């Protein structure tokens, strides 16, 4: 229903953008976008990993060893790369799908968090904007961002229309 | 009040359980690829041996003479390096190399072994020095005068410290059994060495080889290791090369074989032939035979983490 | 709320089952259903794979080996077996967990999408059906479907009922 | 307006990180278990062994004649295959088996080997051919009449091409003394073999064996590897099987051990003694010891994968 | 929304906390609990497993085995050792992450599951709790306890308020 | 009406693939840190070893002759075993070990040698019972009288049973030429040793070694092993041990090596040389040489699994 992103948005990951009749606005959520940013931050830090095991030769390139034990090192050393190949795609797979269901959780979270701050003095449209049925100011706005916004206070004005 | 997300104009492919090639905002790279062709050597006791063979430092050619008691957290082998003076080889030789090269160095400890009845000054010309000379810890036993005979000989050393010894002796394989009377006399040769761990024989064995160096003789390098308290016992009778002192390993270290230079102003844990890998990275494409502190080898060149969102431009 | 599934949609995974005055009508959401196909086929896509790396004989059935360098070879063998059990155990499991809650997001997001459309026109019921308060006809079923219902153009109507 | 998804009456159960045993709409297989009984071999060029064995390609018994110099990218050894037609065995066999598999076949090449003083053509009647013959690619390596004495000799051979030389030569251990001197004569026998790489020695020993084919003599074969431009020697004086023509690796190929019929309608790149694996899943439960391009062994013999959704049927 | 938890809930994971002009009330709700429980019971059932792949020795500490088949050994030893090491790690995480997420995900579903109940004779406050527009009494919170709540026998009245 | 979930004031910190640290309500160990200091037998034949080393038991020294035809199911291995009582030593004694760990134990059967024209009753004081012994299974062959020579015997053994039948015989080193000859008499010594899969020669070489037990003189162990209805073929004329028993595999078994006591009121299947491993957990951090069936080694000592919901308290 959100069928595209704004490109416009450069300042955060989530923002608002309203168009009353004093003017328009952009303004990102700080809140949720370091949400967001914390949380791959968090992936970023558990995968950019230093090991401490040591590992030492067991092979010559100057002069090679026996061909049998040689055969059976490449062996092992064939099977574990292939281990770690295996791992590390289906590491990198993984991660990416929970990355992005995760961005999209997040925008699904605040949308039903900015639909519980307006109770029945909104509707929804259905492509992921919220109706006001009173013509909200800018102060409301920011009202409406900072979570303030008074959830009856402005009721029986839009219950009528 | 419409409220959405962010989006840009190009973003970065990446592959999940679902799809391959889903473009999300931000990407970063899994894989590394970017290799420095320098061994990085920042802050480590290094020892790049050249010339030199990583064995050589136990029985002392020419070449070893600086590296005879070396010390070092990392070992570098060298393409040109070599373990002979005079041509021959070890017997277990990747087995001690790899002893070596975890070693942190070794220390030598006369072993004191005395003799009467033999000449003990054997050199050669393939072995130089200020003139012609042999392996700087080894001894070329041979006959008094030109030929007469070897008498039997049974040489005893006991480990007295509380490290295992290194024990290295050889056995002569001359170009003829001409020259082995010549040398040590007529008659079936045989060495014996025995220990605790250690029990076995060896003969000597003339004919022509291949010249190396000139000779056409060989020498046979072997090796055993020496418990604390434990005693080795050689019993002789000619071609027998035989130890005037013994290696002692120092703590610990690392040994990587390479061909690029040494460079003291970067650091690095995972090294190859090529360089040194200096990543924080879990994977690496570079060399699988990497040794060190080193990410994981994959086959595959790239693996897109995708730092960002989904891209949904307009 | 679902709380069982139609054995007689047999023309999609997802469907509309509507029942109004004028009939009956059960008509599979194609746009859905190839989604929920699309994934499992790329699943697919990626599971079903073959390697490119040529593993070597380092044993003998004919003529045995030295039986200390076949123990390890048999070690180390048995070792990988047991990795790649694990990995595969592991990864038919996570794989079936996430194909069962990626098929249940799919109609859960499909149903919130009806229920956008719908937007004081009807009500939930509680069980997955939506209750209208206007006789919808069948041309008005199938803008439902298709996404073209006018979610005003129907609305005073049901307001008052 | 009531929205749902479908269902089955019979659904497929598998396994999850919840439960084992959820019923979903539809469920695929994971790990293979069909196995083809023959080696499928359509497209590659093979080489069925046979009742040759593979390292009497080298050596060239009876058997191997039609295989001196063979060509391949597939080689099949059989358990009828038999490396010698005189009994005797190899030393460092698995090796060179594991060299030769991996060959693309061999390619001869005359050592230019030339004797005065001794005689050349030992015969018996285990290697059959029109009469009693020997190994097609050596030669048995006598005295001339009936005893007397073997020459000290010394032959040399430069690999002169671009790729290592695989050379073979043999020490005969004959039932008796009495017959090591009907052959080569009294006296100590002795093998020098010498290279770069190499360096060993080797001594007959007479005595008796268990009767196979006959005799009750064998004949230890061994081999060395030549690197280009680098010369080995030999120094023999009884005892001896002279090698008459070196080996040269083709190019590339891969061994397999099967007894099952040979197949060149079917192509695979999974081979086990029970036949080829051809499949597209990523795991198989037929053969661990399977070789090629193989999906992974695992011990379960069925993972179902769920491509259907959840059944919750009424 | 719900921005803590009850310490004093020591009856189940799940529970209700009714506060109408009769009394209080807090009780636990025994089929999702149970559900959670159910899952979390499943991953301990396959996590805790027995292995029937018997290992032998191949090592030997009292007369160490030849130095290179030796380090042979423990390289491929220290290999598979990074493998189980990565592998547990990476389960735990995973396994973890998708439990937390589990556990979060069935509360949700629970709220929107008491919310369909109340269809219009209630709103949502914003904060995970429901406001009822006419006082409704015990008898009425255990048959919303036990989803018997009668959605049109409340209606009227509480759409006057 | 207001709906939750529960909460706790002190949770449990776990990792997750997004933060390390998160309080859950309720969290699991998965890796095994207990560890019984006692090997855990309930239930299994056991055989203790003690002072008998397990290859004795194929020789059988004095510490071994309660051994000979051991059967167990759990074989365990003590520090102070020991394999010989005479000083020597096996070749490939390592193999051998392994295989004797799996073989569910051994049954002798008595080879059928007989002997004229040497005397068989060699004894030496290391190897002690009522008074001057030997190994219970060998016999050590001398000369007749003093010294005197060894006839060229030829002793041939038929493997009649359906298992491959272990086959150990030793060469004698003594501590000088002279004694040598005094037991065997002068010249070159040869054993020769044949089958279908064995081919082998031995030569004896005396010589001093350090004193163990005494002597001074070494005893080299081989073994091999005769396929069902192959035969195997000695031919010696002196430096010899005959073997008197041959040994069978019984059937499987599992060998450890421990210094803790045996509990028969435990049960375990993953054993250590520390004790017993016994626990459902899926990872263990105690000890990475584990044997048996054991949770998977890993580095981390610690690694919790999150039983219950995030606790976010008040
Ligand atoms: C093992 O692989 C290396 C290349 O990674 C190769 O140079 C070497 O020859 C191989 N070992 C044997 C025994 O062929
Ligand atoms: C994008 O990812 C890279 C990864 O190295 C990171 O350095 C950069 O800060 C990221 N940019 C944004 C805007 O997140
Ligand atoms: C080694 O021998 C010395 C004899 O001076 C003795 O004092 C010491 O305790 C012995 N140590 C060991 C480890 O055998
Ligand atoms: C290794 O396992 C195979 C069966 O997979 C068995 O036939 C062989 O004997 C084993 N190796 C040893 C040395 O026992
Ligand atoms: C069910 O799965 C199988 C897997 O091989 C597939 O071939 C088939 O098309 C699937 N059927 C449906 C209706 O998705
Ligand atoms: C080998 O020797 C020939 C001598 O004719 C020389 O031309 C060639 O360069 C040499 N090649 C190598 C690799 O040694
Ligand atoms: C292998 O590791 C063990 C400790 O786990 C050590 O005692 C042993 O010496 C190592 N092997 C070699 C050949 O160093
Ligand atoms: C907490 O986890 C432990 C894990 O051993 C379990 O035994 C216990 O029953 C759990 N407690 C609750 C209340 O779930
Ligand atoms: C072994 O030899 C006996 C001769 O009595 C024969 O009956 C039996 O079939 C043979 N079995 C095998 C496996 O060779």
């Amino acid at each position: 229903f959100i069928e595209n992103g704004w490109e416009g948005l450069i300042d955060g990951w989530y923002g608002f953008r309203h168009q009353n009749a004093q003017g328009e606005g952009t303004a990102a959520d700080y809140k949720s976008t370091q949400s967001a940013i914390d949380q791959i931050t968090g992936k970023l830090n558990r995968l950019i990993e230093k090991t401490n095991q040591q590992f030492e030769l067991i092979d010559n390139e100057f002069n090679e060893v026996e061909k049998q034990i040689g055969n059976v090192i490449n062996w092992t050393r064939d099977s574990i790369t292939e281990v770690w190949s295996y791992n590390a795609e289906l590491l990198v797979a993984m991660e990416n799908q929970h990355t992005i269901d995760l961005a999209d959780s997040e925008m699904d979270k605040l949308y039903e968090r900015v639909k519980r701050q307006l109770r029945e003095n909104a509707e929804e449209d259905g492509t992921g904007c919220f109706e006001i049925f009173h013509k909200c100011d800018d102060d409301c706005m920011a009202s409406i961002r900072n979570n303030t916004y008074d959830h009856s206070k402005y009721r029986e004005e839009a219950m009528q229309n | 009040i419409c409220l959405g997300h962010h989006a840009v104009s190009n973003g970065t492919k990446v592959n999940t359980l679902t799809e391959r090639g889903v473009e999300v905002v931000n990407a970063t790279e899994t894989v590394e690829r970017t290799n420095i062709p320098r061994i990085c050597s920042k802050g480590k006791r290094t020892v790049d041996l050249g010339q030199c063979g990583l064995l050589g430092t136990i029985t002392g050619p020419p070449q070893c003479d600086q590296f005879l008691e070396f010390s070092a957290d990392l070992i570098i082998e060298r393409r040109e390096g070599s373990d002979v003076c005079y041509p021959g080889k070890f017997v277990n030789e990747e087995a001690l190399r790899q002893i070596l090269r975890e070693s942190g160095g070794i220390d030598k400890e006369a072993m004191g072994f005395t003799y009467s009845g033999i000449r003990t000054n054997g050199a050669t010309s393939s072995c130089r020095r200020s003139g012609s000379s042999f392996y700087a810890e080894m001894k070329w036993l041979l006959s008094n005068t030109d030929n007469a005979a070897f008498p039997q000989m049974t040489k005893s050393y006991k480990n007295t410290r509380k490290s295992p010894a290194l024990i290295v002796w050889g056995i002569h394989h001359s170009g003829s059994t001409a020259e082995q009377t010549k040398l040590y006399g007529s008659g079936n040769k045989l060495v014996t060495v025995g220990s605790s761990n250690y029990q076995q024989s060896f003969v000597p064995s003339p004919g022509a080889r291949p010249q190396v160096n000139g000779l056409s003789g060989r020498i046979d390098f072997h090796w055993l290791m020496l418990n604390p308290n434990d005693t080795v016992t050689f019993s002789f009778n000619g071609a027998f090369i035989a130890p005037d002192r013994a290696s002692f390993l120092r703590g610990k270290s690392m040994g990587i074989q390479s061909g690029v230079q040494v460079d003291a102003n970067c650091e690095g844990d995972c090294y190859h032939s090529g360089g040194t890998i200096i990543s924080n990275l879990p994977f690496q494409n570079i060399d699988s035979r990497a040794v060190g502190k080193c990410p994981r080898y994959v086959k595959q060149r790239s693996l897109l983490l995708a730092t960002g969102m989904k891209n949904v431009p307009e």
